[PDB]
């Protein structure tokens, strides 16, 4: 038998001493018989009338049949109970597997009804069937081994299984196994006939500890359905998504259908949702019907046909290199898809993702790198050679430019327009035979010239880059500009090509047109 | 064993591990698998929620990779335990030792073993990742060099006496021995330590040469409106500590709106303004000390071209230190810097200092591991340095 796990209960608290409500006479009855059994095949054991602690239990119906099911509400124990090594909170990606020939799935009954429970942790798992009969007192049991309902079973339940795998794992170097709640999937490059006589054998080792499993003629068989993917031993795609066809949409529906866009583009490149989310402005209710623009209607007939014919992700052949490769896909808008086997996606993406109110591609496209190489890491342990539309003379400029620090692996020049490039570039030096603007709402020239305006609706940030934007529009193409604007500095240091403020684009838009443009500030 | 305790009240770390490489995966398996051969650490169970997160780097002038546990949640969730070298940084050169396998021949209490819980993840989560705990101190832990202070004295006790002439200064993992004599002389008196610790350890620092990097204002043939403002500017920024600082000379050459590039001739008055603002710039300000009860930040800043800039104060301005470090990629030499600093810091104050790194926290999280080499590991955030401050230095 398996080893036990010593729990606790939280440090100062003590065991649940929750009364048991009414039961009818025939719940009390159909109870008395599953704890009967229980207590026969000893998962549970009648206690003495010392224990104190007390959990609520109650009756439920199972569909299909005159009997009835146990359940323990475990709530006040659970508050009660210690934590425990967090059950698996990441999950594997299908891109991050390496292709089988037979792939099987097993649930495990009997789950947690067969696994050891700490011997001084037994007596708060104590409960009590009230009996029918007025003047006699119901009986109490506890339990022996891993309660349903209890916070440390999931955790101590893998615990056990994965010790229980060891050996068989071991023996068998050339089996994958997946552990995952109660599922167990099992996959090898064995022959047909070989790999199903493997798992007879898996089926009997885990049923040496009671554990029992579907046959082949209960197996479920692929593709198998999983988190939101359908899995073959030798592709892998998300499930079938279906698009809406109709001519009266809800913001419900809209961010249900953006919600099931976005999870597509992890392996259907090509699906944009910039025109859908646009609906979503100013909404008023999650029932407000949106009629689509036209352009909407536009994205949606494309996503549709991109969806009409399935494609699927091909599985990591940890043989092969990693390729990662970015595209532009509209402003603030990238694309990337990852590979091994030209052409042959292990899986693809989309990042939109803008750090900061204003930008530049190459930030951005860096930004991009950098969440693809997290990316990777996590499931492949290793970081792809990037294929990029930009040059290293670019990148290299922007590089050393820039106040801040940052990497980019081993990467190669992809000539894919648009190509990412820099805009404009800010003199070095002032500029000489270039007028000189003196701004702090108006402006002041060394050539005499100069002028003010007023603004309402205005922060006092907002007029300080009106200042600049008015010198910009009355200077020639090469112009000089002072400001004592740390803030306004800041920004167009940063030679943004993209910003949320229109103000920002406007100069960002002048900026471009010069041939020379030389910022400076005092005090 | 020792019973320690963790600061009153407090509870253990459960400090997520960042995702790691195979290759590095690979390393801290064969590693860990050893070390439980030896019965140093041993796997632990669901009823361990305490989590620290492990690392894996390489040693410097060595093929064999190191774990490195980063407990600084842990260490500040440990309990104080109840003497800095005055001279250290005095002496001409100091060498730096790991004698971090001097623990893993001493026992961990019982009860605390639970809280040095960490984990060797998978790729993918592909398996549930290989969970353990020590049975014996732990490498980085604030409590190892505390609970082995004792033995440690029973074996520098010889050195001591018989070498008197160097200082052997000790810091979590690392060994810090100090002397003025000849550098052969030295590496020599070095390897004789190295031996009398076989008795019972891989790797010249000279403290002697750290310098406060002063703040320089440019030397110009002619001045244009451009570069007196630039001047204005900077030394503006510096009347804010050194109050001898005057411009009033300086602006009155800016009055009116000249052109940016057009040349000014300085004033008698001004030019011998800069002169003495210069003269006060020559040394840091008086009456900066090091406050003990305070910690110690550090700010970096990318000075481009592979040339950096740091200062280590306490308050704001008040500088208790100022460098630069020169030439790789960006991340490396960050890294290297980092470093760099930590040890000086270490080395003239005995405290590693907080890191205000000018990098996106996934970008570091994702390269430091490469080039990183220390046995410790500093406190650090990220920033977003403004352009003026990086342009008033170096
Ligand atoms: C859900 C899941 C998670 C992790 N790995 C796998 C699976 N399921 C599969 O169906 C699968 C498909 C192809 C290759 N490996 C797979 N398996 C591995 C076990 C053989
Ligand atoms: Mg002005």
């Amino acid at each position: 038998p398996i080893e036990t796990v010593p729990v606790k209960l939280k440090p100062g608290m003590d065991g649940p001493k929750v009364k048991q409500w009414p039961l009818t006479e025939e719940k009390i009855k159909a109870l008395v018989e599953i704890c009967t059994e229980m207590e026969k095949e000893g998962k549970i054991s009648k206690i003495g009338p010392e224990n104190p602690y007390n959990t609520p239990v109650f009756a439920i119906k199972k569909k299909d049949s005159t009997k009835w099911r146990k359940l323990v509400d475990f709530r006040e124990l659970n508050k009660r109970t210690q934590d425990f090594w967090e059950v698996q909170l990441g999950i594997p990606h299908p891109a991050g597997l390496e292709k089988k020939k037979s792939v099987t799935v097993l649930d495990v009954g009997d789950a947690y009804f067969s696994v050891p429970l700490d011997e001084d942790f037994r007596k708060y798992t104590a409960f009590t069937i009230p009996s029918i009969n007025n003047e006699t007192p119901g009986i109490r049991y506890q339990y022996n081994v891993l309660p349903q309902g209890w916070k440390g079973s999931p955790a101590i339940f893998q615990s056990s299984m994965t010790k229980i795998l060891e050996p068989f794992r071991k023996q068998n170097p050339d089996i994958v196994i997946y552990q995952y709640m109660d599922d167990l999937y099992v996959g090898s490059d064995l022959e047909i006939g070989q790999h199903r006589t493997k798992i007879e054998e898996l089926r009997q080792h885990l049923l040496r500890w009671g554990l029992t499993t579907p046959d082949k003629k209960h197996q479920k068989e692929p593709p198998f359905l999983w988190m939101g993917y359908e899995l073959h031993p030798d592709k892998w795609t998300v499930q079938p998504i279906v698009l809406p066809e109709k001519d009266s949409w809800t913001v419900n529906d809209i961010q249900k259908l953006v919600g099931k866009l976005n999870w597509a583009s992890q392996i259907y490149p090509g699906i944009k949702v910039r025109q859908l989310c646009k609906l979503l402005r100013g909404t008023k209710a999650l029932t407000e019907v949106i009629p689509l623009t036209e352009e909407a209607e536009l994205e949606l007939a494309e996503n549709r046909e991109i969806l009409k014919e399935p494609v699927h992700g091909v599985y990591y052949d940890p043989s092969k290199d990693l390729i990662a490769e970015i595209q532009k896909q509209g402003q603030g808008q990238w694309t990337y898809q990852i590979y091994q086997e030209p052409f042959k996606n292990l899986k693809t993406g989309k990042y939109a993702r803008m750090r900061g109110a204003h930008t530049n591609d190459v930030k951005q496209l860096t930004e991009a790198v950098q969440k693809i190489t997290t990316e990777s890491i996590v499931i492949w342990g290793k970081t792809p050679k990037f294929k990029l539309p930009i040059q290293k003379e670019t990148w290299e400029t922007w590089w050393t430019e820039y106040w801040q620090a940052t990497w980019i692996p081993e990467w190669e020049f992809v000539n894919t327009p648009p190509l990412v490039k820099l805009w404009y570039q800010l003199e070095k030096e002032p500029i000489v035979g270039a007028e000189t603007f003196y701004v702090d709402a108006g402006y002041v020239t060394n050539r005499g010239r100069q002028k003010v305006v007023t603004l309402t609706d205005t922060t006092n940030q907002k007029t300080e880059l009106q200042a600049i934007y008015l010198a910009l529009q009355d200077s020639g193409l090469e112009v000089n500009i002072v400001t004592d604007s740390q803030y306004a500095l800041g920004i167009i240091q940063a030679q943004p090509d993209q910003s949320e403020s229109e103000l920002v684009n406007q100069i960002i838009e002048q900026l471009i047109k010069k041939e020379k443009v030389y910022l400076a500030w005092v005090p | 064993t020792v019973p320690v305790k963790l600061k009153p009240g407090m509870d253990g770390p459960k400090v997520k591990q960042w995702p790691l490489t195979e290759e590095k995966i690979k390393a801290l398996v064969e590693i860990c698998t050893e070390m439980e051969k030896e019965g140093k650490i041993s796997k632990i169970g669901p009823e361990n929620p305490y989590n620290t997160p492990v690392f894996a780097i390489k040693k410097k002038d060595s093929t064999k990779w190191r774990k490195l546990v980063d407990f600084r949640e842990l260490n500040k969730r440990t309990q104080d335990f109840w003497p800095h070298p005055a001279g250290l940084e005095k002496k001409k050169s100091v060498t730096v030792l790991d004698v971090g396998d001097a623990y893993f021949s001493v026992p961990l209490d019982e009860d605390f073993r639970k809280y040095t819980a960490f984990t060797i993840p998978s790729i993918n989560n592909e398996t549930p990742g290989i969970r353990y705990q020590y049975n014996v101190l732990p490498q980085g832990w604030k409590g190892s060099p505390a609970i082995f202070q004792s033995s440690m004295t029973k074996i520098l006790e010889p050195f001591r006496k018989q070498n008197p002439d160097i200082v052997i200064y000790q810091y979590m993992d690392d060994l810090y021995v100090g002397s003025d004599l000849e550098i052969g002389q030295h590496r020599t008196k070095i390897e004789e330590l190295r031996q009398h610790l076989l008795r019972w350890p891989p790797f010249e620092l000279h403290p002697d040469k750290w310098t406060v990097q002063p703040i320089v204002l440019p030397e110009k043939d002619s001045w244009t409106v451009n570069d007196i403002q630039k001047l204005v500017g900077k030394l503006n920024w510096a009347s804010q500590i050194y109050p001898g600082i005057k411009v009033r000379q300086l602006c009155k050459l800016l009055r009116g709106t000249k052109a940016l590039t057009e040349v000014i001739p300085l004033t008698e008055e001004a030019e011998l303004e800069l002169a003495e603002n210069r003269e006060i710039l020559k040394e840091p300000v008086h009456g900066v000390y090091y406050d003990p009860s305070k910690d110690l930040i550090a700010e970096i800043q990318k000075q481009g071209q592979g040339q950096w800039t740091y200062q280590i104060y306490q308050e704001p301005f008040k500088n208790l230190k100022t460098g630069k470090y020169a030439r790789t990629n960006d991340v490396k030499q960050l890294t290297e810097a980092v470093q760099k600093i930590t040890t000086e810091s270490i080395v003239i104050w005995g405290k590693t200092p907080k890191f205000k790194l000018p990098i996106q926290k996934e970008t570091w999280e994702t390269w430091w591991t490469e080039y990183w080499q220390a046995t410790w590991i500093p406190e650090w955030e990220f920033v977003n340095t403004p352009p003026l401050v990086k342009l008033w230095y170096q």
